């Protein structure tokens, strides 16, 4: 399409590309945090059910 | 030539409606070829600028009256890089770019707000209340455009909330500009509602003050001054 159209598109796509990308790290960071949070936690939940099992 | 009579001679503050100079220019351009001449890029007439220039400069405010020139400019494909408008701006003093998008947004006044400009505006000239309200407005709305981009992900009632407030406000604001037409029972149905200026500045200033941040959003649409918009909310429920 006319260059505009392309741009228009593009514009957004680029944006997206950022936005998503942004969201990607943003998430990744959150995610990362969450990742951290798992250690004692891991145990902790694992623990949590850890007995309706034996008994 | 007539108007110059009135201006200087009859003194008159002329309101000069031109619809459209565009057609003149175009007319010039049409001939250009046939004048043997080269037309121009974008088809034009090579002399366009002077043509305009001499014309635009033909009219003015002397100390022998004023010709206040309301000049309709058709803007093809609303493309303005479209040399003619591109030029025009120089001769403009206030540019009113009417936004078809906005028109499409159902708004009437359908204007392109940010491009209906006057390079002139000032916190001095128009007073800052005016000015600032506008800059704030101009600001937020452009930012709101940035936000559209968000919304595309986030949805009709889901975002980041302050930002949501402002969004909503933008939605009001939009509506608040919308204004009935006495003429246009055909476009509006409504009848014109005129806003005397202060009531406007204030109108938005108030909205900016968020005094309606609990009032409905399109309880702003096709109004006159802001009160009536408040009133209008009631009329619903």
């Amino acid at each position: 399409a006319t260059l505009k159209d392309i741009t228009r598109r593009l514009k957004s796509i680029k944006n997206i590309q950022k936005i998503t990308k942004s969201m990607k790290m943003v998430a990744a960071a959150k995610y990362a945090r969450a990742e951290r949070e798992l250690k004692p936690a891991r145990v902790y939940g694992v623990g949590s059910l850890a007995l309706y099992e034996k008994a | 030539t007539v108007a110059e009579y009135f201006r200087d001679q009859e003194g008159q503050d002329v309101l000069l409606f031109i619809d459209n100079i565009f057609r003149f220019t175009q007319a010039g351009s049409e001939v250009s070829a046939l004048l043997g001449r080269i037309p121009s890029a974008v088809g034009y007439q090579p002399t366009l600028a002077t043509d305009m220039g001499t014309m635009q400069e033909r009219i003015t405010t002397t100390k022998k009256g004023s010709i206040t020139s309301v000049q309709a400019i058709y803007v093809p494909a609303d493309d303005l890089t479209d040399p003619a408008p591109a030029t025009t701006f120089a001769h403009l003093d206030a540019t009113t770019v009417l936004s078809r998008a906005i028109a499409e947004l159902g708004i009437y006044p359908a204007v392109d707000p940010l491009d209906s400009t006057s390079r002139i505006m000032d916190p001095n000239i128009v007073g800052s209340e005016h000015y600032d309200v506008a800059r704030g407005v101009q600001k937020i709305l452009q930012d709101y455009k940035s936000l559209q981009d968000i919304i595309a992900i986030l949805g009709m009632d889901e975002l980041s909330e302050e930002d949501k407030l402002t969004v909503s406000r933008a939605r009001k604001i939009q509506r608040f500009l919308s204004q009935p037409f006495q003429v246009a029972e055909v476009f509006t149905g409504h009848l014109g509602k005129l806003v005397p200026l202060k009531e406007t500045i204030k109108g938005f200033q108030q909205i900016l003050a968020g005094e309606y941040d609990h009032l409905p959003e399109q309880a702003f649409y096709m109004v006159g001054p802001i009160e009536e918009a408040v009133a209008k909310a009631d009329k619903l429920a």
